[PDB]
């Protein structure tokens, strides 16, 4: 008999016993369908994912929903396949949960539609694409210092409340409307308010006809938060493989994946690792990240927000993620509290496209010079704080004077930021940004006030502000 | 036909517990009914702990397990040169089968103390700072350590490229890297032509932990095959930190008692066993050599973590890369102060020896004076001269990416700097001075370059002074 | 008759089961010898040391070599004694491993030779002898500021690449030249390259055949790396106790001894102590360091090189070796860079033999004045760094002038420094040292330039170099 019985329930983990010789293989799905026998019970419709074999014909599983109401001895049904997600032209314009069911209240999905399993092996070495070309976004810091790479992996590190989600919304507003391909958004452990707002915004902009949304969320149990990303990734993989279209893959807070893994790992019988994380942190993250790539069949470029716990950049979860990205941006609360947005760290942020062959000799030189001046300004800060600006030599006077204006000019007014301020946003081309930074480094604007540079676009707007106020 | 057979008890997280297998050896290679391989690391009283070398989703409780009675081997030969291979030896670049014959055990004794010979010949990297201040010899082990994005991979790539003339084989081992990054590295090597004498071993992040754990040993076995034939090999390990993370994962999943930072008690044993196999064989054994360049990544400069200390204690010297130097325009970012090289002096040609001694003192004086610049300026003529010399030294020890420099040109520019010929050049123009001096040396001073390249010694200082003066008479300053 | 049986193999740790009432004692040596039965077996010749009694006739042991090839159920022969090594005049001129097996390829030790146990209690309080007599060594800094005591323990401290190994080699050469005694070198945690260089240097110098060498190379297991030191110690104790000689111990590095101890403890499963060290660090260190003492029949002096991780002197290994020493010597990267070998810090270096009643009133006065002048120079340097030396008073300028001479005179050229520089070495008597330092301080060599004092030897050579330079 291909049926099982419930043995143990401990939070989000359930142990099931099967008849000898008929155990389900790892990653298969189990279904519990129960109707209340009497008034001291509740109806249950829940799904489980196999995770371990304990021996003695016992299987330890993870629950995708709340386990309230589970009674020892409940019957478990085996499906024989992993979680299968509906995929194809069907998913365009729809919103899904972890299990692939539509939650947009716009009707069900026919039961004979093609659907693929969540779990698959990663692509191999011989299939990957390697051409590096620049994607322009209209953000001054990103286009200048850490250019984004088309067809590559991009991460936006940051702490709590620093601008990480607003930056993603700005990138959507600038890129998603002109992609031509398909954009897939998978929200992992984020605010349902944010999900609703983004859904309504994309619907109003009308780009909803070429996007799919999967929405696991902060409210759901660790199983859902652990599999929602893969549910979105399988749709992205289908669009890459079977049609060859260019795909945008926006993932919000991929950190929640490892957090849910860490939540469950204690109850799975594993010994804890260095900082209380699971011992399998690195391989589990690799088996997910290595599927988000570009092959000869089609291109996928992905943008992943990465939460940083307690602003410790040396935490294992952020530390292991760094090797999986081509271009990264670090946001800093120190810059955020100074009123300088998007608060991008100009020294920690890196990109593989910053080379004289890709961006150009002039761009490369200007970016390196800006980094050099900012490093020198960082260096001088301690003696400035101790014994004042007075003792700086004439060289350091000029260094600080240029560096403060450069740092302020790195700020920008966003289109999405208009709901917080009265200023409409700006889109700045790379050539204009290079010209403006070269001019600042050249000494033209040495007389303007510092605050003239805050939250503007092209360097002309700085002079217009310095004419509106003062002279 | 029958073999020794067990039966699986538990499966999970890439670990399989087996019951039975009475006569299995420790470390013996073991295969399941699914056709995937394993390795017996735990030999307990009633069960055996097996590490799985492949996809374990096909393994279930009750499947039988079979012995093989073999230790893991890797294919070795000249055929691997130009290929990208798995830690097990299978190709991954898709260029077809690899037709080798010989095999080597992955675990073998290192050369004895009696079999070695003292390191006495150099390894030219083409990086002026390394070849001048932190020399590397054949048969040496140099640690390269730094935070992320400091240039560690770039140094190794330059060193591999620069070995185009010397009859030395290169091996690049990628541990825990992303497959796209590995492919980019392979294409970068192909562009400059290093694939004609290089073997790339790759163990991506998506592979199971045992492969990442074993990859350096496969690399060093392929190296030792060439070493014992009289050749010279350069082995590069890309992240021993990532290897140690994989081994910690395995140790924790097998429930072995943990040490500090949850690391297993024998991680130092593992690393020492891996690194003590680089050597300089005596002429009785053929005179071959194998040098290793391990990498260790540190979090925000903490060199006092467990793995950094373990690796620092083992190797002959260390090279330190720092972001403070990297972003201040000083790249490559070798901190010449912290970096050490014990073999150094016997790994440097006499011409470079004559100048590096003065270069060290010139750098050290400037590094001592720099800490007080905030209080006292124009203190005396001595400090003014020291600061000018140090600034020009720093400007000299700076070079761009993928542009190696021959040793004769390196020693000539260092001699020109250290004798004072640059003391009348503005500090902003030293780079262009170096470029134009290289062009002039190629065009006219070929006799001096040939003398250095032939006799490993400086030319007579009258002719060299004549050449430098002749170049300076035509150099234009802006 | 009884034989063990291998039950568990967990890496370098092995469990063996014996018959009831016939268990081996703690620290006894067990031998595993197994010619392969068939093609699926590998020959084994291995030894183990007993660590714990687990009960149920079980013994927890630690391996002294690689455990690969072991099969559960092999036969173990109990030797009924701790590890035993050959001693006597046989050991001279030879190179051994941890077990006492020669590795020099010169032949095997005859089986009739006497062997002594590795483990034995320290000499009792009754039989100690406590007279102080100075150990001349021919090095200016050592003989002046940190004199050595015959029969005492000396520690050398410093970071990587500073000169500890070369300094030990120079001590070996100088002492074996000017005293002609017996010495033992123990390479705890030996590097193979350094061991080969040291052995060929011994052959070249002819010091060998007056010394014995034990090597624990790094690729050996921690059990062997920990017992190498005791092997060397018992080989030296034979020459002390039996033949009534005076012996020198040279220990390669104690930091590696402590590292091996912590690794062994972690493998055995004990809870880590502060910063992950073994709980029994103090007891293991005391057990090693107590047996190195002088008694009526003879004396054993030992020179130990210590590695300090990241310049941190609060690390448990140096902090616990500080308790046992009679003299200390701090080697500095900063002095090494300035071209000053042996790079000894003249201020950190302290000794208990620097007393007026032991070395002499004139020696004590000279050393005290040298230390005072050097410290005064150190303080003035930072005043100069902010206020020019043209501002300083005349007497302090005299102090600076003389301190330059003293600092550069503390340096010396060594015998083993020929392989690095070509300049032949020197040996300087203590009276020559004290008289040379009484001058200079008196003012006899103020007109000589500072560059004539570096790496010089006796004072007359300073004048010789000055004459060679025309000054
Ligand atoms: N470019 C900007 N212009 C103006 N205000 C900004 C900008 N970026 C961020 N902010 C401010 O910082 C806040 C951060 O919002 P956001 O949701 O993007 O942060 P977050 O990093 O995702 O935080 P959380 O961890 O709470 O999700 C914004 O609501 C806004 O008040
Ligand atoms: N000498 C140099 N001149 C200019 N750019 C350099 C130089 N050395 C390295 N870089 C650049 O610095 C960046 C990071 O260097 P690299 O990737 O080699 O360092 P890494 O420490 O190995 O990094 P990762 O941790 O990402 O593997 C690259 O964009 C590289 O091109
Ligand atoms: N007296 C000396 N003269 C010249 N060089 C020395 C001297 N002592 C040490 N060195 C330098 O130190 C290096 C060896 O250092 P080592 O003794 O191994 O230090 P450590 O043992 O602390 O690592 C040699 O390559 C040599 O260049
Ligand atoms: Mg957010
Ligand atoms: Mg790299
Ligand atoms: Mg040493």
């Amino acid at each position: 008999m291909t049926r099982g019985r419930v043995i143990q329930v401990m939070g989000p983990v359930v142990d099931v016993k099967f008849e000898n010789g008929h155990l389900p293989a790892i990653y298969n799905a189990l279904k519990i369908q129960h109707k209340a026998r009497n008034e001291n019970e509740v109806d249950i419709d829940l799904t489980l994912e196999v995770a371990l074999h304990l021996g003695d014909d016992t299987v330890r599983t993870i629950a995708m929903a709340s386990t309230d109401g589970l009674i020892r001895g409940m019957e478990v049904i085996d499906t024989g396949a992993p979680i299968s997600v509906p995929v194809g032209e069907v998913t365009l314009g729809r919103v899904f949960n972890v299990l692939g069911e539509p939650i947009d209240l716009e009707g069900d999905i026919p039961a004979d539609a093609r659907r693929d399993p969540i779990h698959r092996p990663a692509p191999k070495f011989e299939e990957l694409a390697t051409e590096v070309e620049i994607l322009e976004t209209g953000i001054k810091v990103v286009d200048l210092l850490a250019p984004y790479i088309k067809g590559g992996k991009i991460g936006l590190f940051g702490g709590a409340g620093v601008g990480k989600t607003v930056l993603i919304q700005e990138l959507i507003h600038n890129i998603a409307q002109e992609h031509g391909g398909i954009s897939v958004f998978a929200g992992v452990g984020e605010r349902t308010r944010e999900g609703n707002d983004l859904y309504h915004e994309m619907k109003d902009s009308g780009v909803i006809s070429k996007t799919a949304m999967v929405f696991g969320q902060m409210n759901e149990p660790p199983g859902a938060r652990m599999r929602v990303a893969l549910t979105g990734l399988t749709m992205a993989e289908y669009f890459r493989d079977e049609q060859g279209q260019d795909v945008l893959l926006f993932i919000d807070n991929i950190f929640r994946f490892t957090q849910a893994g860490s939540e469950v790992s204690a109850l799975l019988g594993r010994m804890p690792s260095a900082v209380g994380y699971q011992p399998t942190l690195a391989t589990e993250m690799g088996q997910l990240q290595e599927r988000i790539t570009s092959t000869a069949k089609g291109s996928i470029t992905s943008i992943q927000a990465i939460y940083v716990p307690a602003d410790d950049y040396t935490d294992p979860a952020p530390a292991t993620t760094f090797s999986h990205l081509d271009a990264t941006t670090n946001l800093e609360r120190k810059l955020a509290e100074m009123g300088i947005y998007p608060a991008v760290d100009p020294l920690a942020s890196t990109s593989r496209a910053l080379a004289p062959e890709i961006v150009g000799e002039e761009h490369y030189q200007v970016a390196r010079k800006v980094q050099q001046t900012l490093q020198r300004y960082k260096e001088l800060q301690d003696i400035i704080a101790i014994l004042g600006m007075d003792e700086l030599s004439d060289e350091d006077k000029l260094v600080v004077h240029r560096a403060r204006r450069i740092q302020f000019f790195l700020s920008q007014n966003f289109h999405v930021a208009e709901q917080f301020t009265g200023q409409p946003g700006s889109y700045v081309p790379v050539k204009e940004t290079v010209r403006g930074f070269k001019e600042i480094l050249e000494g033209k604007y040495d007389h303007l006030p510092e605050d003239a540079f805050r939250l503007v676009g092209r360097i002309e707007e700085v002079v217009e502000k310095a004419k509106a106020m003062g002279v | 036909q029958v073999s020794d057979v067990g039966t699986v008890i538990q499966v999970g997280d890439g670990i399989a517990r087996a019951h039975g297998l009475d006569n299995v050896m420790s470390g013996e290679l073991v295969e399941f009914a699914n056709g995937v391989m394993g390795m017996a690391l735990n030999l307990e009283e009633n069960n055996v702990g097996i590490v799985i070398l492949g996809p374990y989703t096909g393994i279930k409780e009750g499947d039988e397990v079979r012995r093989t009675g073999r230790i893991m081997e890797v294919p070795v030969g000249e055929a691997l040169i130009g290929r990208v291979v798995n830690p097990l030896g299978q190709p991954v670049d898709g260029l077809g089968p690899v037709e080798t014959t010989e095999t080597r055990p992955i675990e073998s004794p290192a050369p004895g103390v009696m079999d070695r010979r003292s390191v006495h010949e150099p390894l030219q990297t083409g990086i002026k700072a390394i070849d001048a201040l932190v020399p590397i010899g054949r048969g040496q082990r140099e640690l390269i350590i730094g935070d992320r994005q400091t240039g560690k991979t770039s140094v190794a790539i330059d060193t591999i490229i620069n070995q185009k003339d010397q009859n030395m084989i290169s091996i690049y081992v990628a541990i825990g890297q992303k497959e796209s990054t590995v492919r980019t590295v392979v294409e970068t090597l192909r562009k400059h032509g290093a694939l004609d004498y290089t073997i790339v071993v790759t163990a991506s992040a998506s592979q199971p932990a045992p492969l990442l754990f074993l990859a350096p040993y496969a690399g060093v076995a392929m190296g030792e095959y060439f070493m014992y034939k009289g050749k010279h090999v350069l082995v590069v390990y890309d992240d021993l930190s990532k290897q140690a993370a994989a081994y910690r994962e395995l140790s924790l999943l097998l429930r072995r008692p943990p040490g500090r930072e949850a690391y297993p008690g024998d991680i130092f044993y593992l690393h020492s066993r891996l690194l003590e196999r680089a050597a300089k064989l005596s002429d009785a054994k053929g005179g071959g050599s194998l040098t290793a360049l391990p990498f260790v990544e540190t979090q925000a400069g903490d060199i006092s973590a467990y793995i950094p200390t373990n690796v620092i204690s083992i190797t002959d010297g260390q090279i330190f890369l720092q972001s403070d130097l990297f972003f201040s325009g000083v790249r490559p970012a070798i901190n010449a102060g912290l970096s050490v090289s014990r073999v150094g002096g016997a790994a440097q040609i006499k011409a470079m020896k004559k100048v590096a001694g003065t270069l060290r003192l010139d750098l050290a004086a400037y590094r001592e004076l720099e800490a007080f610049a905030q209080f006292g300026s124009d203190l005396d003529k001595a400090t003014q001269a020291k600061l000018a010399r140090g600034a020009r030294t720093v400007e000299v020890l700076k070079q761009d990416l993928h542009q190696p420099i021959p040793v004769e040109k390196q020693v000539l520019i260092i001699y020109a700097l250290t004798r004072g010929f640059l003391d009348d050049i503005p500090v902003e123009d030293v780079r262009r001075f170096e470029k134009e001096f290289y062009l002039f040396l190629d065009q006219n001073g070929q006799h001096l370059l040939e003398h250095i390249r032939t006799t490993k010694d400086l030319p007579n200082e009258d002719d060299l002074n004549k050449a430098i003066e002749a170049f300076k008479k035509t150099f234009v300053v802006s």
